[PDB]
């Protein structure tokens, strides 16, 4: 399981259901801060379906806890994520995956 | 044991023999039928 | 020359010498019809380069069952050292590569008749007895504490005559393909000698060479090679020739090995230290 | 610290440019997975920041250009370049109307107007890191890019970038003019090769290089520059002398069916005309020569034969020679500096009259470019084997052939490895249901397709490393020689090679070189006979030893080969036989080489018998521990090589009519060839009879079947025949009432290897010999 | 077969076009005469016209011998050394 | 020129078919000083191979066959193939002596070395001194017409037999001596000059 450290809530309404968008702009990082990834820099939001198991399920679950314009430090475990294998040539394995997310809209 | 063989064994350095006549004044003259000498392979240093 | 069509015989003896691919030459006292042979010249460099190999056999071997007289027990004959010093330096020289300042149309017969003279080595054996007398030396690790076997005063010269060895290696391998084949069966070889700790960077570019000339040794290594090569990247500081033998091994004239395209970013991306 | 640094640390520069070197040779030669794997080590926003610095240092300006294009750019530019030379022209009506000089005799522009030749698209992916890994994998893509910024981003990083060379000031950006230049220029290249700049763009980039001229400032052909600066506008220079040759072949193919769709009709016309005149008897089969005696080629060829017998009337034939007499006018014939040609003559003859150039690779390119602009039509009739007209409906099904090939097309540069030898194999399989490439034959030897997909076969055969593709390549290829005429005259030239790759079950590069001359009369006897003899020297092999995959499953080491001349004779089979009919050229060439060599004959033909090595292949089909100890048997194998071998020497027998004829050779061919094997001995063999089932059930792999017999009647049919009465019901009697009324018997597996045995192999011996 | 063979008005109009090329070629491009070689050998030799360096023509005879010189296994087939050969000649 | 021939080693490619006619028209007209700028780059330069690349080339030149003649005649037996195809006439064409018009102008080169009276090259073609090997050319040319003489003698006793000669049998004939009038013309100029 994850655990969520949030930063600056929004609406606190609104929460992902199913049959919806969910557009997030997140950054990643590695535990020992060496990041990889951020959709921030490339100026295009991530625009993952709710449900549809596309995601890493890391990212997915985690998601469920947000709300609309949620901004939460996250992190996972590496069960939930790449466990043994890791992403080839990106992740070794056995990592956890400290994230940086927020919702734009659209739940 | 001495043999024959065939091309690729032509150009290559086991294919040379140098010849050595007997006396050894004069020996870089001009040769001739009758004149007696000693086969000699250039890298065993061996003598037929 | 060309023109003469003669034979010969055990004038001592009057026996004719003739044959019986493998045809074995043998004094026959009859006499036949196949003892007619023209014979032909030779050349100048190729006659020069055939007294050196006989000299140096005679050396080597001289050399070899020298050290292995002492191979297992300790002291408390000698060594040919200082002929074997000089004795390597010139074999350098003598396969030294042409430089990049030269004419073109003149640089190429400097550069053929390298490339026959190299070649006229290996054939005649020269590759065996150069490897077969560096493993015999190689079996001492330390400088002089494994050189106790034979002296102090024969100890200094065993730092510098393994570095000549890996530099002759290099002189007669660069640039031929039919002698870089030689190394598809023991590739293992030169791996597990790579971090010896001595002349370090001589068996560095004698791996460099090899790997650049011969395509066929490229598709005989797995991954527990690549791990032996990056290693020697983090005991070795940041050296800049180690990143173009990694780049060497990816392709080769045009062709590309997705078999260890991957294989180097396993062990070199994720770790990011 | 900062990366500006570098210009002063002198040993961390060459050390992380080596780095540089080795994300570009990593993903080299299209490798879409790790090129998404190393977008996480450099994300764009970084890399398209570093292409725009002014003061980063030499090296590493070029290196991270030199990462961008091999990361994003490359694996789509290499999948251009091998399909820019081809073109094919469909039927809309914006092709239906274009021509050569623009509607105003004045030039136009290179690269500014209309194309519509077939090119597919790209498709690339984006990339991401938290998408759920899948589990043999489909392909992977390449990562995406910004691409409509990107082609406003090199526009403007060049065009202050010619200025402030005009300004030549002391400090350039990125230390030297060479460095300033060369990789803003080699981007451009690759970005107009991909095509994908505006047709206003290439205006405005037409201006940067020379707007004196190109009017619908400093100029970049005006300038000192060195030589790596030159031959990237060779590079450059190359591509605007393609279109100008790519847009008259589309114009000329336009002028087609404007020509011979009112070109049609004037045969209806002229038909019609004449359908029903009574005007004379004998001229009018002068007139009968065309519409039912003439091929569709020779038609028109004698249609368009006017120039300094024509059935043309003098309107229609005015307006082909004002098409002509304008299109070498708009190539270099002046037909008694404002154009292209004249310009880039110019220019690269006075580079050679300033300096003494020793780059080899400039002068290369430099001289062949020139001679594309004195020897136009000479560029233009090596182009025209390339280009075809295709109907615009079939437009859908063609692309997806296209995009297939250019998937076979990148495996050639890959070295063989077991994931993407699946990705040839539906990529084959994809073409065998195109319903295309089986209605244009013309189409396929000219897109190369075959030359393409035949060394893949040769470079993974160089034992066996793969035989999972070779056997489905090769499969292909027999398929493609079954298309058409002209198709196995392609496939035919290369025996010489694939003959020598004879070195398994399933089909094999062996059965291809049959498959190119099978039920060819023309192509049989221009057959080379110094092919032949490799062929039975090959038979001399399979004829002194035994192959070791029979040593592999502990069969007994024979010193002949009984199987390897089962894929031997068989070829032979079909090179002197064509339509049921023996050919003569071959026939004699063929036994006299297996007679200089008898080893190509068995142990049993030097000091044994035909019947008593027969008979001893019998009993090994009996006593199992006596044959090999799993479809390969070892009995079956010998009686059916014997059994093959006799009917090659039965259908090389001279024809009859050339008997009563009595050529020399006709009738000592027939004397070596009954003195070879006895006729009693052939009697033994047709008479013994086999175990029949019943309406249990013998198996027939490992056991006598009439295909060995259907082999012995042919050959007294041919080299003896029936000339009294007393021999034929002698072996009538004791041959063929053993078996036709067991055959009766069944009236199944094995009476159908067992009625056609009969009803085409002895029944046509009786009908003959019915008088 | 000499008889059954179709005439042209019965054809797909995209197999006219295919035909007609082949016939165009063949008839009507490969009978011009172009006799540009005089031209392009002597301004290509008269470009010494500066301000003992080689002219032009003297560094494309100078380019083929260095070719023909690299110590290769074989010569390969090289079609620009082909449409400069005869054009010399 | 000197070089490329050197530099084939004896393969009838289009290379040695192309560098051929420049060589040809290079030497034109019996000129002087372009054969005398030609030998002493080559016995200088001492480079062995110029006269193998050609001793090589005359051995593969063809003459008559009359194994391959009736086989062209089969192939004439018909006319148009099935289908409305057309059958190219001259591609493959003409199946013997498809190397004439090369092995016309080999000899006719190097008739050209030596036609106006050059004494150096008539005591050249036949022995080199500095060279390590000597070839004797012009006992190769022997060799080669030896060659042609019981070729077309024995396309005479295959046409012994029947009365008139016809039309492809014509013309075989007459590129058959096209080829021997060149041999001979190029034979006499190693022996004009005395």
């Amino acid at each position: 399981g994850v655990e969520i450290e949030t930063i600056s809530p929004g609406d606190g309404r609104t929460f992902p259901k199913k049959g919806q968008t969910c557009v997030v702009h997140y950054t990643g990082m590695l535990q020992n801060g060496k990041k990889f990834d951020s959709s921030r820099d490339r100026n295009k939001p991530f625009k993952f379906r709710i449900g549809k198991q596309e995601v890493i399920k890391g990212f997915e679950e985690g998601a469920a806890q947000m709300s609309l314009g949620q901004r939460a430090k996250l992190t996972c475990t590496p069960d939930v994520a790449y466990g043994a294998t890791g992403h080839p040539g990106v992740i070794p394995p056995n990592a956890t995956l400290i994230f940086d997310v927020e919702l734009l809209n659209l739940e | 044991l001495v043999y024959y063989e065939g091309g690729a064994v032509c150009t290559h350095a086991r294919s040379l023999w140098r010849l050595e006549p007997l006396r050894i004044s004069w020996s870089g003259s001009h040769l001739r039928w009758g004149q007696p000498l000693r086969i000699r392979h250039v890298t065993t240093g061996r003598y037929l | 020359y060309g023109e003469s069509l003669c034979f010969v015989q055990h004038v001592a003896s009057g026996l004719w010498l003739t044959y019986a691919l493998k045809k074995k030459a043998i004094l026959h006292q009859e006499g036949h019809m196949d003892d007619a042979l023209f014979l032909t010249r030779c050349q100048q460099e190729e006659s020069q380069a055939a007294r050196m190999i006989h000299s140096t056999a005679g050396l080597y071997n001289q050399f070899i069952k020298g050290l292995d007289s002492f191979s297992g027990k300790p002291r408390g004959p000698a060594l040919p050292i200082e002929a074997v010093i000089l004795s390597l330096q010139d074999l350098i020289g003598y396969f030294e590569p042409p430089s990049e300042e030269l004419q073109h149309e003149e640089k190429q017969s400097k550069l053929r008749s390298l490339r026959n003279r190299q070649s006229l080595f290996q054939e005649e054996g020269m590759l065996s007895l150069v490897l077969n007398c560096i493993d015999r030396l190689n079996v001492y690790t330390t400088a002089a504490h494994f050189a106790e076997y034979a002296g102090e005063e024969a100890a200094e010269s065993w730092k510098e005559i393994v570095n000549l060895l890996y530099e002759l290696l290099a002189s007669l391998i660069r640039g031929n393909r039919a002698n870089c084949a030689l190394f598809s069966t023991n590739l293992d070889w030169v791996v597990s000698k790579l971090d010896r700790l001595e002349a370090s960077s001589g068996i560095l570019e004698v791996l460099y060479c090899v790997l650049i000339e011969s395509p066929e040794v490229l598709n005989i290594i797995q991954e527990n090679h690549i791990k032996s090569i990056i290693s020697l990247l983090d005991k070795h500081g940041r050296n800049h020739k180690v990143l173009d033998v990694l780049c060497s091994l990816c392709v080769c004239n045009g062709v590309a090995v997705r078999s260890n395209q991957d294989l180097i970013t396993e062990n070199l991306l994720p770790g990011r230290e | 610290m900062d990366i500006l640094e570098l210009s002063e640390r002198l040993d961390l520069q060459r050390f992380h440019s080596h780095t540089l070197r080795l994300y570009r040779a990593v993903c080299a030669l299209g490798n879409n997975r790790v090129a998404h794997a190393l977008c996480s080590h450099v994300d764009q926003a970084q890399l398209l920041h570093a292409l725009e610095d002014a003061h980063l240092p030499g090296p590493l300006r070029a290196g991270y250009y030199d990462l961008l294009i091999s990361i994003h750019l490359e694996s789509a530019c290499r999948s251009r370049r091998s399909m820019l030379s081809e073109y094919i022209v469909p039927l809309t009506p914006e092709t239906r109307a274009i021509t050569l000089f623009p509607p105003g005799r004045r030039h136009g522009l290179p690269g500014v107007g209309v194309t519509t030749s077939l090119r597919p698209p790209h498709h690339f992916s984006p990339p991401c890191f938290v998408a759920a890994l899948p589990a043999e994998a489909p392909a992977r893509l390449s990562p995406a890019i910004p691409l409509e910024a990107l082609r406003d981003k090199a526009l403007r990083m060049l065009g202050e970038a010619v200025r402030d060379g005009g300004q030549h000031a002391r400090d350039p950006v990125g230390g030297s003019v060479e460095f300033q230049f060369v990789p803003v220029l080699k981007l451009v290249s690759t970005l107009l090769v991909m095509g994908i700049f505006g047709d206003e763009d290439v205006k405005q980039i037409l201006k940067m290089i020379e707007p004196e001229v190109f009017t619908e400032e400093e100029g970049l052909l005006q300038m000192k520059l060195p030589e790596s600066v030159k031959l990237q506008m060779c590079n450059l220079l190359e591509y605007f002398c393609d279109q100008e040759l790519q847009h008259r072949v589309e114009s000329l193919a336009a002028f087609a069916e404007r020509y011979v769709d009112k070109l049609q009709a004037n045969q209806r016309s002229r038909y019609a005309l004449l359908m029903r005149a009574f005007t004379m008897s004998a001229a009018e089969t002068a007139r009968r020569t065309r519409e039912f005696r003439s091929p569709p080629q020779e038609q028109i060829n004698m249609l368009l034969h006017f120039k300094d017998d024509c059935p043309l009337p003098e309107d229609i034939r005015q307006d082909l020679q004002d098409f002509h007499q304008d299109l070498l006018a708009h190539c270099g014939i002046q037909l008694e500096p404002q154009s292209l040609q004249e310009l880039v003559s110019h220019m690269v003859v006075r580079w050679a009259q300033e300096d003494y150039v020793q780059s080899p690779e400039l002068v290369r390119a430099m001289f062949s470019l020139l001679h594309r602009q004195y020897d136009g039509l000479g560029e233009l009739l090596r182009a025209l084997p390339r280009a075809y007209t295709i109907s615009p409906s079939s437009v859908e099904d063609t692309m997806s052939l296209l995009e297939c090939l250019g998937q076979i097309r990148s495996l050639l540069i890959v070295q063989m490895g077991p994931q993407e030898e699946n990705l040839m194999i539906q990529s084959i399989g994809n073409i065998m249901n195109n319903k295309v490439f089986y209605q244009h034959p013309n189409l396929m030897r000219a897109l190369g397709m075959h030359e393409t997909v035949m060394e893949v076969m040769v470079n993974v055969l160089g034992e066996i490393r793969f035989p999972k593709m070779v056997t489905s390549c090769c499969r292909f290829l027999c398929y493609f020689c079954r298309i058409s005429r002209q198709n196995q005259r392609s496939m035919f030239d290369h025996l010489s090679y694939l003959l020598e790759n004879s070195g398994m079950q399933g089909s094999t590069p062996l059965d291809v070189a049959a498959a190119s001359v099978i039920d060819n009369n023309e192509l049989a006897l221009a057959l080379q006979e110094q092919d032949l003899e490799k062929v039975v020297s090959y038979l001399a092999g399979c004829g002194l030893q035994s192959c070791p995959m029979l040593l592999a499953k502990g069969y007994p080491d024979i010193g002949w080969n009984p199987c390897g001349g089962e894929r031997y004779l068989d070829f032979l089979r079909f090179a002197v036989f064509v339509n049921g009919e023996s050919v003569e050229e071959n026939a004699n060439v063929v036994v006299r080489l297996l007679i200089r060599k008898p080893e190509c004959f068995g142990p049993a033909l030097r000091g044994s018998g035909l019947l008593a090595a027969i008979e001893e292949a019998i009993r090994i089909s009996e006593d199992p521990a006596r044959d090999g100890p799993n479809r390969v048997h070892l009995g079956h194998a010998i009686m059916s090589f014997y059994a093959a071998l006799i009917d090659l020497l039965g259908r090389c027998a001279p024809e009859m009519h050339l008997i009563q004829a009595g050529k020399g050779e006709a009738l000592r061919i027939r004397a070596i060839l009954r003195s070879l094997v006895p006729l009693d001995d052939l009697v033994g063999i047709i008479s013994l009879p086999l175990q029949i089932p019943t309406l249990v059930q013998p198996k027939m792999s490992a056991s006598f079947v009439p295909d060995h017999k259907a082999s012995m009647v042919l050959f007294l049919d041919r080299v003896y025949g029936i000339e009294n009465q007393d021999f034929l019901l002698h072996v009538l009697d004791v041959g063929f009432l053993p078996d036709m009324r067991a055959a009766a018997s069944l009236d199944t597996e094995m009476a159908l290897a067992l009625n056609r045995y009969l009803c085409l192999a002895v029944l046509p011996l009786i009908t003959k010999c019915a008088p | 077969a000499c008889f059954r063979m179709t005439p042209l008005y019965n054809l797909p109009t995209h197999r006219a076009c295919n035909m007609f090329l082949e016939s165009y070629k063949a008839a009507w491009i490969l009978t011009e005469d172009h006799s540009f070689e005089d031209r392009m050998i002597d301004d290509l030799s008269k470009a010494g016209e500066q301000e003992k360096k080689p002219d032009p023509l003297h560094q494309l005879v100078l380019h083929f011998s260095r070719t023909a010189l690299t110590e290769k296994s074989k010569l390969d087939e090289d079609y620009l050394y082909m449409a400069y050969a005869d054009i010399m000649a | 020129v000197l070089q490329m021939i050197s530099a084939c080693k004896g393969e009838t490619g289009a290379m040695v078919s192309s560098t051929l006619k420049l060589g040809i028209s290079i030497l034109n007209g019996g000129n002087a000083e372009v054969q005398q700028k030609m030998l002493d780059y080559l016995k200088d330069k001492k480079e062995v191979g110029f006269f193998q690349s050609i001793q090589a080339l005359m051995q593969t030149c063809s003459v008559l066959d009359l194994n391959a003649f009736e086989r062209q005649n089969k192939a004439e037996g018909l006319g148009m193939v099935n289908e409305d195809g057309t059958v190219i006439n001259r591609q493959n064409g003409e199946k013997v002596m498809a190397d004439d018009e090369f092995t016309q102008d080999l000899f006719r080169f190097l008739q050209l070395l030596c036609e106006g009276h050059n004494n150096d090259f008539q005591n050249y073609l036949r022995t080199q001194t500095g060279n390590t090997t000597t070839i004797n050319i012009i006992i190769c040319t022997v060799d080669y017409l030896l060659r042609l003489q019981e070729s077309i003698s024995d396309f005479y006793w295959y046409y012994s037999g029947k009365d008139v000669i016809e039309e492809q049998g014509k013309r075989n004939f007459s590129k058959a001596m096209s080829v021997a009038k060149q041999v001979f013309n190029s034979l006499t100029e190693y022996i004009q000059g005395p």
